[PDB]
RNA sequence: CGGCGAGUAGCGCAGCUUGGUAGCGCAACUGGUUUGGGACCAGUGGGUCGGAGGUUCGAAUCCUCUCUCGCCGACCA
RNA sequence: CGCGGGGUGGAGCAGCCUGGUAGCUCGUCGGGCUCAUAACCCGAAGGUCGUCGGUUCAAAUCCGGCCCCCGCAACCA
RNA sequence: UUGAGCCUUGAUGUGUAGGAUAGGUGGGAGGCUUUGAAGUGUGGACGCCAGUCUGCAUGGAGCCGACCUUGAAAUACCACC
RNA sequence: CCAGGGCUACACACGUGCUACAAUGGCGCAUACAAAGAGAAGCGACCUCGCGAGAGCAAGCGGACCUCAUAAAGUGCGUCGUAGUCCGGAUUGGAGUCUGCAACUCGACUCCAUGAAGUCGGAAUCGCUAGUAAUCGUGGAUCAGAAUGCCACGGUGAAUAC
């Protein structure tokens, strides 16, 4: 379909199928589908058009793929131009929930390139 | 070892139907001791493979052993200068534990669905014996007999 | 145009969400079906939302309660 | 001096001829093996072509200019 | 201006005559081996044979052409 | 001793379909035999050892044409090679 | 003596682990079978509230009786269908709970969102002979809080030794 921007899964239920949008896991599509009146076990492909419309409502109240990244991006860039230390760690790129960085921390800082 | 020669175990019989030698190959299917698991797997390979075969469980079975079940095999023996493989004769109640050996890492190789799956087609093909199990058992017939000057 | 070089331009029906059902040529094939369209996108409220950045201070007025 | 011939990774050598992406060995570095070193096994990095300017869409290559170092002779009364 | 010959995985060799049934040696990888390296045995990946036409129930070999390398003997604008 | 050319009795080359050590087409579809047969014994020869052949002669006056499936016609007579 | 900071830094190298790369699995629902141990400025039912971590109310217990405490792999049924995928859970954002004078440096945990590396690992190298290896959970000490470590406990349970 194009549930909330963009959505093409098929063949999979739609409690696993809507949570290709950025925005939604297990627990918030659980929430859609229930609010929806829509069983999760069926496909995209068997809903029908007056099926498809409530969901687009129904995924229309939680911050979804648009304007979900600019809020994250700015929360970050709140942070770094804040000068704080979670923003100063932002900033070199280095673990920011006070965990070791001697041996570990691949993830924040890419692989060991020398 | 050095000085001991243990005498082996008592494995009780398969519980759907008394044989050792079937309960002997699901615990080289197992892992991680998980044998209800293993059991699971052997009986909906077995009864799987007895409707494509025709024949009854052990003899659909059996017959597919005797495609992998080798006969002679290399060790490597030093008691000149330099080691080489010299060809021994395997015997035979490691001839077909060796046998099951092959079957459940050929099968394990298999890009099939399930194991159940898996292991039904590598134990037919090898009655008609065209799997890689088979392959093993000609590849080790093949240095063996290359390495026949040693006796 | 030149003739037979072209896709088939042909007249079809699309159907908003919205209501906005409008008939256009295009070579879709037939029977377009939308979700959002012109008088259906929220360019009107959706693109103010993060605009509405919120504050700190009530946040914390938030917490104090008192 | 003239003529020819070189300059390429830390070193020694290819590629140039015949234009689009530069290899080779050793060395280096990381790991392993060993009590440790060497040796040996894996891995991996490094140059951007002496310099300058042209030609070309594009130059290690093609031209020219100096630079550096080779090789040849710079003779007859 | 003429006699016949060689061109075959990355690299080298047979099977050409007597037509069908593309094999080896190394180097690369994967096993086995060993305290480790070397060696060694098994299996595999890489070419449809310099190129263009012929016929037959089937050709990568035979039939001519065409290209490169020959090994020679030939060659008086 | 011996090539090489040559005269000539005589000799040669089953992929498979599937009886077929048969070179290509046929001419013509019957040669044949009691101026003593099919089947055989063997000396051999040949050999992808697949398979065919002939000679003291046993047997000793009958064997056998396209039929059989064949891409083909049958040293049953056959020409030139 | 005190406050604050450090012992937690981070181009990198090593050791020991934990979790993975899945179908002998994941998830959903239902359901069975342990041992050992701790507990009073402690363990904390039941009930109520909260999606949850938890909170409130609060019996009982210095304990074979009370609480921690529903063992989990298992087994049934359904789904997923070999995909970086309903695998994996790092990282990060937001919102919280609890402990404690205090959680910025620098705690654990929950919720929502995110969803990276990884598709079985080079040369090498380790452990293990039977209720063992492997795998599954539980408890304890230390401790206001803070373990994947340590020390214990049971569940399932091999292969092989010429």
């Amino acid at each position: 379909a194009r549930i909330a921007g963009i959505n093409i899964p098929d063949h999979k239920h739609a409690v696993i199928a809507l949570t290709s949008i950025y925005g939604v896991g297990k627990t918030r599509s659980k929430a859609i589908l229930a609010a929806a009146g829509i069983a999760e076990d069926v496909k995209i492909s068997e809903l029908s058009e007056g099926q498809i419309d409530t969901l687009r409502d129904e995924v229309a109240k939680f911050v979804v793929e648009g304007d979900l990244r600019r809020e994250i991006s700015m929360s970050i860039k709140r942070l770094m131009d804040l000068g704080c230390y979670r923003g100063l760690r932002h900033r070199r790129g280095l673990p920011v929930r006070g965990q070791r960085t001697k041996t570990n921390a691949r993830t924040r800082k890419g692989p060991r390139k020398p | 070892p050095r000085r001991r020669v243990i005498g082996q175990r008592k494995i009780l019989p398969d519980p759907k139907f008394g044989s050792e030698l079937l309960a002997k190959f699901v615990n080289i299917l197992m892992v991680d001791g998980k044998k209800s698991t293993a059991e699971s797997i052997v009986y909906s390979a077995l009864e799987t493979l007895a409707q494509r075969s025709g024949k009854s469980e052990l003899e659909a079975f059996e017959v597919a052993l005797e495609n992998v079940r080798p006969t002679v095999e290399v060790k490597s023996r030093r008691v000149g200068g330099s080691t080489y493989q010299v060809p021994v004769e395997v015997r035979p109640v490691r001839r077909n534990a060796l046998a099951m050996r092959w079957i459940v890492e050929a099968a394990r190789k298999r890009g099939d669905k399930s194991m159940a799956l898996r292991l039904a087609n590598e134990l037919s093909d090898a009655a008609e014996n065209k799997g890689t199990a088979v392959k093993k058992r000609e590849d080790v017939h093949r240095m063996a007999e290359a390495n026949k000057a040693f006796a | 145009m030149k003739k037979d070089i072209h896709p088939k331009y042909e007249e079809i029906t699309a159907s908003c969400s919205c209501g906005n059902v409008m008939k256009i040529r295009s070579t879709v094939g037939h029977d377009l079906n939308l979700d959002v369209c012109s008088k259906c996108h929220p360019f009107f409220t959706g693109k103010q939302r993060d605009v509405a950045t919120g504050g700190r201070v009530d946040r914390f007025n938030k917490r104090f309660n008192i």
